Formats: C-alpha cells, sequence, structure tokens
RNA sequence: AUUAAUAAAUAAAUAUUUAUUUUUCUUUGUAAAUAUUAUGAACAAUUUAAUUAACUAAAAUGUUUGAAUAUUUAUUUUUAUAUU
C-alpha cells in the first residue's frame, strides 16, 4: 500500500496487477530468495511488503525528503468536492437544474454519472474528513453543505444516492485489512453530517464593523438555506 | 556427443560401459565370427543338395 | 478418512481434452469447429529437429 | 486448517459462460459440487467475463492472496490446484531443510549452557 | 505457455483484484444451482437449441 | 495413564517423576523429530486429509523434566498425538544442470512437498520390570530409592604425579539423592 | 471415536479372508467375530465398516454350516443398509448376492434367484458403466515405441478388477442361471443370461477407443498432458450431449442474443447503433457511399 | 499408540534376565574366522546384528512399522513404495524357495556330485583330497 | 545447575569470590530461576543504570523521577 | 540452445553493479551461481553438514567424558537408532537425555538380544483331522493376534482373551 | 546484496586494527565465555597448542556453530617449560617472507624461543586457528586474541578464577 | 600439505619409494641458500647421491 | 571393420525404422531394410602360454642393535573404535 494508493487517494491501483504498464516485467527490485525467480509467493504478507516498499515513490506517495501535502486537511478535502461536483455537471445544467423533469437523456446520464463519482469521493476521503473534524473551519464545513447540494447529493440526515448501501453479498466482499473501505457507508455519511452540524453550531456559539456584520448576514442566510435544502435544521 | 543416461544411484555414475556384463568390440566380433562359423558348419553338415 | 487429494505433476500438470477421432465418430454432435475437424492421428507433425 | 478452522476464506474463479477454453465450466460441471461439499465454509466466487482471467485466487484468513494459471489446465487440475489452495495456509514459504524441519526451538528438559555440566569430574 | 514450464505458474498474484464486481458476479449456492455455461463435456462451442436452434423434427439424441 | 510394576515402592517413587512436561523423540518420514507439546514440525508428505488428528506409531525416546526414557530401537505405551494443520510444498529448490561441452540446459524445480503438523499431545505409561544396575549388568530384586544403586568414588590416588590436579571441590563434591 | 487397534484388528481380517479362500471357514468365522466386535465397538451405528464386516460374518457361517445364523446376519445388515445414507453401491451388490447364496443354501430357489434379479436392477439402474475406465481408456495413447516396449501400447485393464461391483453381479447372474438350469427354467434362464451379456458389453463399449500414432514416435514428450486428461467416456458422452442435455445460457453475461431476445443482452450505460461496421467505410468517399442504406436495411430486419 | 516390533509374529527374544543372574552379551568380536587380527564390530555390523540390513532405513521395524496412524486407530494407506518393498521381501522369499525346490529337483534326479567341488576349484585348490577310484 | 552452583560455592569460600567467580554465580542462579528465554545483552542494564554508579555535579545530577 | 532468461532475469536484481544493470552480464552471473551451488548442494553440503553434527556430538560427549567414536560404537552396539542430527539436537536441547544415553552405553547393560526367527508351533505338525472344529495353530494364531490387539493400547474391547476369543458366538443364533 | 568497502582499516591507517575481545559483533558473543588455567610445563609444543585451540575456537560446546565466534579464554603459562620430543628445537624450521627478493626468513625454534616462546606458542595456534579456518580473516584472527600466554607462572587474570584445564593424551 | 614446521620439503616426495622416504643426511636450509638451491641430500647410495 | 580383378557363407562401426515368445539352474542385444564412414603411430620385447547427479536425510575409503656408545672387548630402551 506503500507505493500505491493509501489511505485517501482517489486512482484505484491494484499493485500486485502489473496495470499502467508498457513492459512485461522482467526484474523485480523486491526480491528476498532465489527461489522467487519461478515462485515469486507474491501475496503472501512478508514477501508482498518487502516488493511494496521496494517499490519507489508515485505521485500519490511522496519521498521522505520531499514535502508532502497536508491531503488530510479540511479546507482542502472540502474543495476537492466542491470541484469534483463542478465538474461532474457544468455551470449551464447546473443553473438550468436550480431554475427548473424535463430533461435530455445525456443530461440525465450526466447527473447520475455526477452523483455515482461525487458518492464514490466521499467514500474515498471518508476517514481523513473524520479525522479533521475537530479542527476544521465553519466557511469549510458550510462548503461541505454546498458541495453535496451542488452534486445534488441529498445526505442522509434520516435524488438520494447515499442512503442505499452498494449491492454484493457479504461472503465476496473485500474484507482484507489495510484498505480504507467503508461497509457502512450510508451510516458513517450521517455521523459526518451530524458531527458537522454539530461543530457548525459550536463555531456559531464561538463567533457570538459593517464588514463583519454583512458576513454574519450572509453566512446565517447560507446555513438556512442550505440546510433546509439538505432537510436539516439548527 | 556421449550418450547420457538417467541414473537410479551413484553406482551408474561411477560405471562407465552401460552394459558391462558384455564382451568389448573386439571380442563381440570373436564370438560372432564363431557364432557364424558354426551355424555355416552345421548348415553344410549334410552334403551340397 | 478419505485420502488427500494432494496433486501430483502425473495428473496435475494436464491440459483439456480436444475431441478425438473416437469421440467425434461416437458423437458427431461435437465435430463443432475446424479445430475439431483434426487430420490423422499417423501425423505427429511438422518435422522438428534434425536426422 | 488450524484448530478445526480453514484458513482459506475464498476462492474466486473467472470463467466465460461461453465461447472460451471449456476447461474452467467443465470444472464446474463436474468437480466444483465435490469441492463445495466438501469444504462448505470457503466461499466460491464465480465471476462471468468476456475475456476471463483464466486463473484461481485464494483469499485467506490473514487477508494474503494465492493465485493458479489454468490457460489450457485440465479440469481435474483445476481441482487439484483448488483443493492445493485448501490445503495451504499461505503463510510462509521456508525451505524443507535439516534446521528449517523444526519450526520453532524448544526445549523441554532446558537448553544447554556453559555451567551445566562444567563442575561435573571424572570418578571411578 | 507449456504446463509443465514453470513460467505456467511463476505469476502468483494480482491476476484477480479480490473485490468482486456489483454488477453480474455471485456465489454458488450448490449443487442445485444452474450455473450459466456449466457442462460436463469439453465444448469449445457451447450452445443450446436457443442460441442455434436446430430445424429437424427432434432434437438429435443418442436414442435416434 | 502413568506407570506401572510389580513392586508398588518403585511404581510410587517413579509416578511422581512423570508428571509434567514432556518431548519425545520420534521416527518419521526417515528422518527424526524432538517435538514437545506445542511444537509444529515439517514432515514429508503423509497422505493425511488437513486437519486431522494423527498419531506417531514409532518413537524413539521419551522423556522430561525428571525422567528420560530409550528404545532400543523402538518405545511402547508411547502416545504422541498432533494435528495436520497443513499439506503444502516447501521452498522451491532449483537444479540448473549444463555442461560447456554440450549445448543442453535442464532446469529441475524441486518443491519438497510436506505435511505441517502441530503436536497436540504426549503421554507416556511405561511398564517397568525392576531396577536395573549400570556398572553391572544384573537387575536388582529390591529397590532402595535411599541407597545409589552405583556409588561413585573419587579419582585422586597419588600415584599419579604428573596428573591435571583440578580445584578441590570439583574432584571431590559428593553428589545428593534425586528420590528423597 | 474411541480408540481401537484398527491396524491389528484388520490383519486379523485379512487372515480371516485368507482362510475363506483357503477353506477354512471355521478360522475365518472365528477371525471375524473378533473383527466384527472390534468395529462394532469402534464405528458408530449403522456404518459401512460394521456392515461389511457383519456381510463376511454372515459368509462365514453360512460356509461353516450355521445357515439360520447366516440368514439373520445378512438380515441384519440389510436392515442397517436400509437404515443408512447413501449406501455403497459395491456394498449392497455383494450384500444380495450373498443373501442369494444364503436362500440358495437353505433352499428358496426363487428367493435366491429374485434377490440376484434385484441386485442386477439395482446395479443396471444405480451404476456408472463406464467410470472405472474413465482414466484407463486413453492409456494406450501414452505409448510412443512400435518395435519394442510397446505392451504399453496395447496396455490393458480388467473390468473384473477395477469394476467389483460388476464381477459381484456377474457371480450373481451366474448363480442365478444355474438356480434356473436346476429348477428347469428355460425363459428366466434367458433373460437373466441376455442381461450378464449386455452388461458385459457395456463395460466393453465403455472400455472401446481408437488407436492414435502407431508407429515409433521421437519425442513430443508433452503430448502426455493430452493423452492423459478428463476424456469423457463413451456412456458420458452420449447421457450429457450437447443437444440432450442442453446448456444454461444466460444471456444477462452475453453479448449476442436470438433476434427475439436482443434486449435481454448486458446492460449497456447509455449506448447507440452506430452501424454494422463494415470495414470499408475507411477507405474512401465512393466506398462509404457503396454501404450508405445498410444500417437502415439491417434495422428494418431486426425490427421489433 | 506407539508400536515396537522386532520379529513378523511381534515376539522377542528375552531381554531381561531373572534377577540377579549374570545377564547374556552379544559377540563383541567380529565374525572373522581366523583369532587374528581381533577386530571390535563396527557401528555397521552391529546394525546387521541387531537386524537392520546396514542402514537404519533398509530393513527393520524403521522400515516396516507404519510412520504415522490416526488417533482413533485408523491405519495408513498402502503406498506404492510399501507395495514395492513388500514385492521385493515377497521376491526374496521366492528366490529361497526356488533355490531350495532346485537342489531338492537335483538331489532327486541324482544330478548333486558326491564330490566337494567343480573341476576347476579342484585342480586348483590343494586343500580338496583327491577322490580317484 | 544446583548442584553446580553448591560446587562454585564451595571452591570460592576459601578463597573468596572473585568477579569471575560472582558472575557466573549469577548467571547460573539466573538460569535456574528463569521461565523464558533472555534475548537481551546483560550488559544493557548496567549501560543504562551507570547514572546510578557515576555521580554527577551541580543541578544537572539526575535522581529518579526526574 | 535454451537458457534460464526469462527465469533468471527475474532475480538480476540480486546482483550488483554491471549484473545488476546488464541483462547479459545478470543472466551469466545467475547461471554460473545456479550450476555452482547445485554442484555444492549435491557433492559438498552434506559432507559439511554432517561433520559440523559430528562435531558437536562429539563435543557433547567429551564433555561428558566419551568422544565420538566409541559413543557411536556403542549406540550401535545398543541398538539406539538415533541418527546424528537427533543427537546434536537432544545434546543441545536435551542435556540430561543426552547424559542418559552416554550413561546407558557406559553401563553394562546388556544390549537387547536379535530378532527372533519364526517358530513354528507343534500345533502345526499336530494332525488335523484326527482320523466343526478349529485348527489348533490357526486357535494359537488367533490367540497370538487378539493378544497384539489387547496389548497395542488400552482400547474398550475388554482383557478377557477368552471373551474376546468367543466373540463370533455373540453374532451366532442359536437354531 | 552485500558490499564490504574497499575503504578497509588497514595497518598505517591511525584509527588501527580492533582487538576482537572489546569488539561488538552479532558473531561475537563474550556472555558465556569461560576461563581456562593450562599450564604447559613439560607438555608437547604442538600438543599443547592443539589442546588450547580446541577451547579456544568454541569447538569445545556442543552449541559450537562455524559463523559463531564464540570460545572460553585460555591463559596458557610456563611457556618456557613447554618441551619438543627430541632434536626438533633446532631441526624444526620456521619460515616467513617479505615482498622483497631477498625476503625470505629461516629460522629455528631456537631463534624464536630465545626471542619470545610466547611467540612460538601464538605461531603454533595460528597454524592451528588457520587449519580449521582459513576462509575469513574475523575467524583466523578472534580466537588468538580469545588466546592468552604468558612464559612465566605469573599472569594478571587472578581476578577471573581461570579454571585449570585438565586432558588427556592420545596414549 | 603444510608449511615447513609441519611438513619438510622432503616429505613432499613420500608418496614414492626408495630412499626419498629416508630422511636425508645433509640438511642446507638454515645455514645459507646455496646457489644450486639443493635443500636435502641423502646419504650415499654407492658411487650415486640424491639431492633435493 | 579392412582379401582390388573368374564357380569363396558373412565388412564392421554409428544412426533411423523394423523383425523372431524354440525346451536346459541362472543369465544373455540376435536379425533385417536404409543413411554415413581416412582423425590417420615408428622401434624393441614376448608369444603354437601369461565429467555424468530430482529434493531431504543416511552413508563403511584410511630418527642404534650384520648398528650405536665406550676402552686396549664390555655395554644400550630391537589390537580396536572412528573419519566421503
Amino acid at each position: 500500500v506503500y507505493g500505491g494508493s493509501g489511505r485517501g487517494d482517489l486512482l484505484y491501483e491494484n499493485p500486485d496487477a502489473r496495470r499502467h504498464s508498457g513492459r512485461a516485467l522482467g526484474v523485480l527490485n523486491g526480491v528476498r530468495h532465489s527461489s522467487q525467480a519461478t515462485m515469486p509467493e507474491s501475496g503472501q504478507l512478508y514477501y508482498r511488503k518487502l516488493i511494496l516498499h521496494s517499490r519507489p515513490p508515485n505521485g500519490s506517495c511522496a519521498g521522505l525528503q520531499r514535502h508532502c501535502h497536508d491531503t488530510c486537511n479540511w479546507s482542502y478535502l472540502i474543495p476537492s468536492l466542491h470541484r469534483c461536483a463542478e465538474s461532474a455537471i457544468s455551470a449551464k445544467l447546473w443553473e438550468k437544474m436550480c431554475q427548473l423533469v424535463n430533461l435530455t437523456q445525456y443530461e440525465r446520464q450526466r447527473v447520475r454519472d455526477g452523483q455515482n463519482l461525487y458518492r464514490y469521493e466521499v467514500h474515498q476521503r471518508l476517514p481523513l474528513l473524520e479525522e479533521s473534524i475537530g479542527w476544521a473551519q465553519l466557511d469549510d464545513l458550510l462548503g461541505w453543505f454546498r458541495s453535496a447540494r451542488r452534486a445534488w447529493v441529498r445526505l442522509p440526515t434520516s435524488s438520494s444516492a447515499m442512503s442505499c448501501r452498494l449491492e454484493g453479498h457479504a461472503d465476496s466482499r473485500d474484507t482484507t485489512p489495510g484498505r480504507n473501505q467503508v461497509f457502512d457507508t450510508p451510516e458513517r455519511v450521517e455521523q459526518l453530517t451530524e458531527a458537522t452540524v454539530h461543530r457548525i453550531r459550536e463555531e456559531l456559539q464561538r463567533l457570538n464593523s459593517a464588514r463583519r456584520l454583512a458576513r454574519d448576514e450572509e453566512l446565517s442566510r447560507c446555513v438556512e438555506e442550505e440546510l433546509g435544502w439538505h432537510g436539516v435544521a439548527l | 556427443l556421449v550418450k547420457r543416461h538417467k541414473i537410479t544411484n551413484n553406482q551408474m555414475l561411477l560405471m562407465r560401459r552401460r552394459e558391462p556384463y558384455k564382451p568389448t568390440m573386439k571380442d563381440r566380433q570373436e564370438i560372432a565370427d564363431r557364432a557364424k562359423l558354426e551355424e555355416f558348419e552345421r548348415k553344410n553338415a549334410d552334403g551340397l543338395m | 478418512h478419505p485420502l488427500p487429494v494432494v496433486g501430483s505433476r502425473l495428473n496435475g500438470r494436464t491440459t483439456q481434452h480436444k475431441w478425438n477421432h473416437w469421440d467425434q465418430y461416437l458423437n458427431p454432435q461435437i465435430t463443432q469447429s475446424i479445430k475439431d475437424l483434426t487430420p490423422t492421428p499417423e501425423y505427429v507433425g511438422m518435422r522438428c529437429g534434425h536426422n | 486448517s488450524r484448530n478445526g478452522e480453514l484458513c482459506l476464506k475464498k476462492v474466486i474463479i473467472s470463467y466465460c459462460p461461453s465461447n472460451g477454453a471449456p476447461n474452467t465450466r467443465q470444472f464446474l460441471a463436474t468437480h466444483l459440487p465435490h469441492f463445495h461439499a466438501k469444504y462448505p465454509s470457503v466461499s466460491i466466487d464465480l465471476r462471468p467475463r468476456l475475456w476471463p482471467e483464466m486463473a484461481i485466487t485464494g483469499v485467506y484468513r490473514d487477508g494474503s492472496e494465492r493465485s493458479y494459471n489454468t490457460k489450457n489446465l485440465s479440469p481435474m487440475g483445476i481441482f487439484l490446484r483448488l483443493n492445493n489452495l485448501v490445503s495451504t495456509a499461505n503463510d510462509y514459504d521456508q525451505p524443507f531443510c535439516a534446521s528449517h524441519l523444526h519450526f520453532q526451538r524448544r526445549s523441554v528438559q532446558g537448553t544447554w549452557n556453559p555451567w551445566l555440566w562444567n563442575y561435573e569430574t571424572e570418578r571411578r | 505457455s507449456s504446463i509443465f514450464s514453470p513460467r505456467y505458474d511463476w505469476r502468483t498474484s494480482g491476476v484477480h483484484d479480490i473485490a468482486p464486481r456489483d454488477e453480474g458476479d455471485f456465489l454458488y449456492q450448490g449443487p442445485q444451482h444452474v450455473l450459466p455455461g456449466a457442462h460436463p463435456l469439453p465444448l469449445h462451442h457451447p450452445h443450446n437449441t436457443i442460441t442455434r436452434p436446430v430445424i429437424s423434427p427432434y432434437i438429435p439424441s443418442p436414442q435416434r | 495413564n502413568g506407570l506401572r510394576c510389580p513392586d508398588a515402592l518403585i511404581t510410587r517413587t517413579l509416578n511422581p517423576l512423570l508428571n509434567g512436561p514432556k518431548f519425545a523423540v520420534i521416527y518419521c518420514g526417515n528422518h527424526q523429530y524432538k517435538v514437545a507439546v506445542g511444537d509444529v514440525i515439517a514432515v514429508q508428505r503423509l497422505r493425511v486429509e488437513i486437519g486431522s488428528h494423527i498419531a506417531l506409531k514409532k518413537v524413539l525416546m521419551v522423556g522430561g523434566p525428571r525422567f528420560t526414557a530409550i528404545g532400543r530401537p523402538l518405545l511402547e505405551g508411547v502416545r504422541v498425538t498432533a494435528q495436520v494443520e497443513e499439506q503444502k510444498r516447501m521452498r522451491n529448490v532449483v537444479s540448473l544442470f549444463a555442461t560447456p561441452g554440450r549445448r543442453h540446459v535442464r532446469w529441475v524445480d524441486a518443491p519438497h512437498a510436506a505435511t505441517i503438523i502441530r503436536i497436540c499431545e504426549i503421554f507416556y505409561s511405561p511398564n517397568v520390570v525392576g531396577e536395573l544396575d549400570k556398572y553391572k549388568g544384573e537387575l536388582l530384586e529390591t529397590f532402595t530409592p535411599g541407597q545409589h544403586t552405583n556409588p561413585v568414588y573419587p579419582v585422586d590416588d597419588g600415584y599419579d604425579v604428573f596428573r591435571k590436579k583440578d580445584k578441590e571441590a570439583m574432584e571431590n563434591a559428593t553428589t545428593f539423592l534425586d528420590l528423597l | 471415536r474411541p480408540y481401537v487397534p484398527l491396524g491389528e484388528v484388520a490383519k486379523l481380517e485379512l487372515q480371516g479372508d485368507y482362510y475363506m479362500e483357503g477353506g477354512m471357514f471355521q478360522e475365518a468365522l472365528e477371525h471375524y467375530g473378533v473383527v466384527a466386535k472390534a468395529y462394532n465397538y469402534a464405528y458408530p451405528e449403522n456404518h459401512a465398516q460394521r456392515i461389511g464386516i457383519r456381510i463376511k460374518l454372515s459368509a462365514a457361517f453360512r460356509q461353516t454350516g450355521r445357515l439360520e445364523s447366516s440368514l439373520a446376519n445378512i438380515e441384519e445388515v440389510l436392515r442397517m443398509l436400509d437404515a443408512s445414507t447413501r449406501p455403497s453401491l459395491e456394498l449392497i451388490c455383494e450384500a444380495l448376492l450373498e443373501l442369494g447364496i444364503t436362500r440358495e443354501a437353505l433352499g428358496m430357489k426363487r428367493e435366491a434367484t429374485e434377490a440376484y434379479e434385484e441386485a442386477l436392477e439395482v446395479v443396471n439402474s444405480f451404476h456408472n458403466w463406464g467410470e472405472s475406465h474413465r482414466m484407463l481408456r486413453l492409456l494406450p495413447r501414452l505409448g510412443r515405441r512400435f518395435n519394442y516396449n510397446f505392451e504399453e501400447k496395447f496396455v490393458y485393464f480388467s473390468p473384473f478388477d477395477y469394476d467389483r461391483t460388476f464381477a459381484l453381479v456377474d457371480q450373481c447372474l451366474e448363480r442365478a442361471e444355474t438356480i434356473f438350469n436346476e429348477i428347469g427354467d428355460v425363459e428366466g434362464a434367458i433373460r437373466v443370461l441376455q442381461q450378464r451379456k449386455e452388461m458385459i458389453d457395456k463395460k466393453f463399449f465403455n472400455m472401446r477407443d481408437f488407436a492414435g500414432r502407431i508407429h515409433t514416435m521421437r519425442g513430443h514428450w508433452k503430448r502426455r498432458a493430452q493423452h492423459l486428461t478428463n476424456a469423457p467416456t463413451p456412456d458420458e458422452l452420449l447421457r450429457y450431449s450437447p443437444t440432450i442435455h442442453q446448456v444454461h445460457r444466460d444471456f444477462k453475461y452475453e453479448l449476442t442474443a436470438p433476434i427475439g431476445r436482443e434486449k435481454e443482452v448486458m446492460p449497456g450505460v447509455n449506448r447507440l447503433v452506430l452501424d454494422m461496421g463494415n470495414p470499408y467505410r475507411r477507405r474512401g468517399r465512393l466506398s462509404n457511399k457503396m454501404l450508405k442504406d445498410a444500417d437502415h436495411k439491417f434495422a428494418n430486419y431486426v425490427r421489433q | 499408540y506407539s508400536e515396537a516390533r522386532s520379529n513378523y509374529d511381534g515376539t522377542s527374544l528375552p531381554a531381561w534376565p531373572a534377577p540377579g543372574k549374570k545377564p547374556t552379551y552379544p559377540a563383541a568380536l567380529s565374525e572373522l574366522r581366523l583369532p587374528q587380527p581381533r577386530m571390535r564390530k563396527t557401528r555397521t555390523e552391529w546394525m546387521y546384528y541387531h537386524g537392520h540390513g546396514g542402514c537404519p532405513g533398509k530393513y527393520g521395524p524403521s522400515r516396516e512399522i507404519a510412520d504415522f496412524e490416526y488417533a482413533d486407530g485408523t491405519p495408513a494407506s498402502i503406498s506404492g513404495r510399501r507395495f514395492a518393498f513388500k514385492h521385493h521381501q515377497d521376491h526374496l522369499l521366492v528366490q529361497l524357495i526356488r533355490a531350495a525346490a532346485t537342489v531338492e529337483r537335483y538331489d532327486a534326479s541324482g544330478l548333486l556330485p558326491r564330490i566337494p567341488g567343480t573341476a576347476e576349484q579342484r585342480n586348483w585348490d590343494p586343500a580338496i583330497p583327491l577322490f580317484l577310484d | 545447575m544446583r548442584v553446580g552452583q553448591n560446587i562454585l560455592a564451595e571452591e570460592t569460600k576459601a578463597t573468596g569470590m572473585t568477579s569471575m567467580d560472582t558472575y557466573v554465580n549469577s548467571r547460573i542462579q539466573s538460569i535456574i530461576a528463569e521461565n523464558t528465554v533472555e534475548n537481551v545483552a546483560l550488559s544493557h542494564w548496567r549501560r543504562r543504570h551507570m547514572w546510578n554508579l557515576v555521580r554527577t555535579h551541580g543541578k544537572l545530577q539526575r535522581h529518579w523521577g526526574v | 540452445h535454451y537458457r534460464a532468461k526469462l527465469e533468471l532475469d527475474r532475480i538480476r536484481s540480486m546482483l550488483r553493479g554491471r549484473a545488476r544493470l546488464e541483462r547479459k552480464v545478470g543472466l551469466k552471473r545467475l547461471f554460473f551461481l545456479m550450476r555452482t551451488q547445485t554442484r555444492y548442494r549435491v557433492e559438498q553440503q552434506a559432507h559439511w553438514e554432517r561433520a559440523i553434527v559430528r562435531k558437536n556430538v562429539d563435543s557433547a560427549a567429551r564433555e561428558h567424558g566419551t568422544g565420538w567414536q566409541h559413543l557411536r560404537n556403542e549406540l550401535g552396539r545398543q541398538n539406539v537408532m538415533l541418527l546424528p542430527r537427533s543427537q546434536q539436537l537432544l545434546a543441545q536441547y536435551e542435556p540430561l537425555a543426552f547424559r542418559a544415553v552416554v550413561e546407558l552405553c557406559a553401563s553394562r547393560i546388556p544390549p537387547p538380544p536379535p530378532p527372533v526367527v519364526a517358530s513354528v508351533p507343534e500345533e502345526s505338525y499336530t494332525l488335523w483331522p484326527p482320523a466343526s472344529l478349529s485348527h489348533p495353530a490357526a486357535r494359537v494364531e488367533l490367540r497370538c493376534g487378539v493378544e497384539r490387539v489387547l496389548r497395542r493400547g488400552p482400547s474398550g474391547l475388554g482383557n478377557n482373551v477368552n471373551e474376546l476369543i468367543d466373540a463370533w458366538k455373540e453374532f451366532d443364533v442359536s437354531p | 546484496a552485500p558490499f564490504k568497502s574497499v575503504l578497509r582499516r588497514h595497518k598505517h591507517h591511525p584509527e588501527g586494527l580492533p582487538l576482537y575481545n572489546d569488539m561488538s559483533k552479532q558473531w561475537l558473543c563474550r556472555e558465556g565465555e569461560r576461563w581456562w588455567l593450562l599450564d604447559a610445563r613439560g607438555e608437547q609444543l604442538p600438543r599443547v597448542a592443539a589442546v588450547a585451540a580446541q577451547y579456544i575456537t568454541g569447538q569445545h560446546r556442543p552449541d559450537f556453530t562455524p559463523g559463531m565466534i564464540t570460545g572460553d579464554h585460555v591463559v596458557i603459562v610456563n611457556i618456557k617449560d613447554v618441551v619438543m620430543v627430541g632434536d626438533q628445537w633446532i631441526r624444526v624450521p620456521i619460515t616467513w617472507q617479505t615482498a622483497y627478493p631477498g625476503g625470505k626468513y629461516r629460522i629455528r625454534l631456537t631463534d624464536m624461543y630465545e626471542r619470545d616462546p610466547c611467540m612460538l606458542m601464538w605461531w603454533f595456534l595460528k597454524d592451528e586457528v588457520n587449519r580449521h579456518f582459513v576462509r575469513k580473516l574475523k575467524t583466523r584472527i578472534a580466537p588468538l586474541e580469545k588466546a592468552w600466554l604468558y612464559e612465566d607462572s605469573i599472569h594478571p587474570h587472578a581476578d577471573k578464577n581461570p579454571r585449570p584445564l585438565c586432558w588427556t593424551d592420545p596414549e | 600439505t603444510g608449511s615447513p614446521t609441519h611438513q619438510r620439503e622432503y616429505e613432499r616426495f613420500h608418496h614414492l619409494p626408495g630412499d626419498v622416504r629416508t630422511r636425508p643426511q645433509f640438511d642446507f636450509t638454515f645455514g645459507e641458500t646455496r646457489a644450486d638451491r639443493v635443500m636435502f641430500a641423502w646419504r650415499k647410495r654407492g658411487d650415486l647421491q640424491l639431492y633435493q
């Protein structure tokens, strides 16, 4: 998991499978025994550890000397979701939907694909968001709600896409440890929504000139309309 | 080349001739000549029909 | 206490069955391809190696 | 198997329900039911594909995976390799040497130390 | 490759993504389960009457 | 169960010595293994279904922290039982055969098939005949735990002038009795 | 299961079988008594080993002369077989043969013949006549030498040895024929002999095959994998021919489907038909112009 | 449980004599006819004496006793090499029986010469007296 | 091991305990009383605790619980 | 001509510098290494390992007062089938057991008697029939077999040899 | 793969060469070491050297492993009293050589003794240690440093209670 | 098979029979290095004398 | 193996394909068709006689006494086990 996609990484990469390669592997950098010429024993935890840790640092991971990126920062995670929604649904289509069910088949499929991509991105970013709840900011939480609205996914406060868990029999799902899989996605997202609502309330309580008066007014109006749209109060 | 053979024990490694119980080339020629001469004499024991 | 089915190299290193002349003669329903239309068994193949 | 619990958890078998090498489908039809009866705990995951993987994978209790090729392998060979997957625990790849015959070194009476028998001397 | 060569099994991992697809991947319930394409004979073209129906009074049974 | 013998004194004196952990040297697959109650070994392949409760018949030696029984060559009344954890193939050994003369190369892969077996229990129920003298081949009728069956005496006599003399304590230190 | 020296009791059972073959029926019975005691103590009720040792004990009693004891033991064996689940076909055939022999010894010729016929029908209705030589039918193809070591090209495995159920039923039918001849019946003997002949014919037919390479073949040792496989036997091939035993084809996992079921194909996100994929489209203006209406005509063909 | 047999029948010679009796001991010296050299038996010679055919894994209990057994007493299967070894022992027995039968048949027919050795041995070795008559 | 320790004590009582004799006695006693395996260097503990032996002056001196 | 090109390029990562960088050099070095390791395994490794085991056993014997020579000869004489590897293992991990074996070898304990030859019972020579019953030799053999059955382990069949021998009467039914 | 640096420690380097007694390596273990006293009065020099080497190299321990260099220290005393069988004292040569053309030094055991008897004992111990381990410098060197030599009966190791080393000749 | 301190040079030719298996009468090693390099000389076996 | 050249059974070696159940205690590679065939010794003596290996372990091979020391003849000191 070192050299490939990690915790909050979006790219899906099966390190054992040599995808994204133009050459048939001739040399295996991580080799412990000469027998691995014909019996690599990949998949076994220890040998796989050796191979993956011998792999070089790709774009996702960072070297020990290169300066990493604070991907676990809420102020970065939220705008990532906003950009995902923006790319998924064009500004013209967003304006049309806001003004307005009479839509083209291509536009409907585009909206569905955007919702699916947003759900996948939320699934991938969930652990980082959960870790970054504590030191988030009111503007970024409001941005979280705005990004959900723009993606057109209604959060499960208790169309809708988070409320239904993905299909698949429990006896075949990938339960392997070390992979950030969230089987209880709707419950986790509902808990995150409640936590961010409480955090917004606490931030407003802590906060309690013309510029600041206008900021407070616009913030209150936003909070109100966004929570009403998502089906939340206070 | 030399005909290599699958071994069944180190005795086959030490072995030089594949068939030790077989006469060498010259003895083979001698024995074949004697056998052919004996067969010819047995054929000619009776007169020339 | 059934014996374990432990793979040996004589019965594991085995390829899928390609219909032979007897099978295709017995049940013509299996002669489904030009691949199944194979030559006489006396034909080993194109010669390999040097005499 | 360890303490009555099979180390193997699931076995992935990818195949094409048509227009492909018969071996995998024939194995599914003939041998797979017997394997399922013998090891009901193992979860069989049948994956229909247009371009099948021509391999059988086994995911074990520790999350590791062991894959076997079946490009032109016979159904009997596929069955034997599936049983090999079940048998192996996929934990270690040690050699079969005199040193490695005993996994963990142990002493019931107690190992030898320099001061054991040191003060014992010859007698008559 | 060749069955007897070590290259036939030199690859031991990465062939399958352990996570199954949520579209068509299923499990083997048991012998009562009828699997698509499954057949005891090595049919390289596993067709049936629905795929390529036969124009004849009877299905070509061995009895006939 | 426990040790038995027609002599009640010897039976009751030796039974307490068997209680405790035990080790056994067993013969299997033309190889000899020393095993304990929780030891895992890799024997050559045994046609045994995995998870099978198996027993080892021919045992060369048994012992513990207080006793040791030897077999000449084998023993009886020894119950060494294990569980067949795995049936696998160990690490591959590559034999590459080639000669500078002929352009022929042979690549042999020997993955040594093996069965991994974890010993679950070791028990011993010996049947002793009687006390056996060491320095004489005769076996005693009467067993006396309070007296050494074969007393030992120091070596130094003074006749050997050029004898390597050790420290006096080691040279003549008496030994205790291990049955009282 | 309680511990029992099954190795020693198996030694005793083998010794009893040797005594049976040597005609020392009393000694065979004595050994089978101990073996049956041990098996009864060790194995659970209605077990294959227990019923088998009871069959052997009944045979020993019958041979010694205790016909009533043999009849009682074989009756209990049949009761245990009925109580069990998935009994061995060979074991039940042998039990029926032993019951028939015991009835014949008692003098119940009709009942012995009925038992033999019951065994015959049981084997015919629940026996696979080719499974014995599934892996032994293509052995002749292994042979690569013709001048010498050609016994491998004609290696023969006797069904009497590689299928004990067949031998048991053959013996039972021979005894039934003998009983019919003794009684004077003709139709019964004819039918039983004909059924025996048909059984042997089935076995041979399953054993039959043609000859591959005849003369010497050099090299091509990797052909052994092809030569020894799960080659279907004639009986299996006829039973599960592709047409009688049709292949279930679920179009959910397939692209091409019949004309009437074009909608049951693997679903797509949002797919549109472009054309028939005419390779000449790439060539030029005239080449494309020579195929403008092909897609329309194909659509009309596949309408509805 | 465990097994320890030196003979097929499982019987063994009395190993422990009566109490207070001088125990019997084997012949430590080699079986050489001449009194000299006076050499003690080798480890391989002791193996031969005790029943193993010179090696631990050739004959004796280490070769004839099953290496394992199911906890419930069920014995082990007949390996191909086990059957081959049994056939080899039967072959040794057959060789012995056939040699004895050949000797008996020669004796009955009257072919066993009354002279000790063949002509070559007789004219090579003075130790054979002269049987002229 | 206890018999060996007794013999060592009997040998060393007359001439007084030596450094090596005391070390061997400590090793024997530890082996006798041990129920597990010691995989760490014995001198490591002495190296760590040498601050109890070597005395540091001033307010920088180290004492238990700083 | 076949060379382990694909098989050895895989482990070519285990070399240094030029061999690890250039395919030909690495393949040649790996081929040579494999061949030399094969030769060593098949002609010297066993000798070296068994010499090491011999030396360990000899050192244990020396500490106990004996040596490898006398220890081996006396093990052969006493019929204790412990392979040298087993002797080394016992000496290293079970010093008390090794000392007990050495004491057995040292003691004047009579070594086990040689294996017995099959004995024909007088029942075989006894005539049968004398002029429903069982052959006396067969009965004796059955009794010996039942005794072996009972002595093999603490089975629940019971220790009554006569009761076991009379087992068939249990299944017999009186007419 | 393992890589031994070309920049080694050289006798001409100020850093100097080490003493394996004070070194700390994965293959050095002085915890199980013992101390023996070998009085070489009237004992043949080759026999004394062999006996001392057996303990020095650690071959006398049942836990001996060729890779691991563990052995008991041996204090050899009265090396001056060491005996040679016959005229060997002057008829046994010691030969060494320098890189120079002349180079060759042929000397007698008498000269080696007159310079330093401990040097002669060291030579024989080195011969034994090389006979058994010659392929590795560490193996060739460390046991020699384990060995201790003293021509007189006075040694400073009294603080270690070196137990007298008792052995018997092949005869 | 060893250094001169363990195997004298004349002992190298010990596999051959004759006087070479007897210790030479004269040794010219300790003193100096003779120009001809003869290091050992055996007792005259008649008018013949052997040198190494 | 080897005979140039008139009515004489048979060149052998290697390779390819192929052929024959003959009795005697045991054991035994004989034959045919076909392809190819300079890897090269001078004397003396005597003679009807002289680079191969499946893995694990096992494993049996390996400086005195027909003189010396001494005096004007007397002295001196002449099997095993075990390792490829």
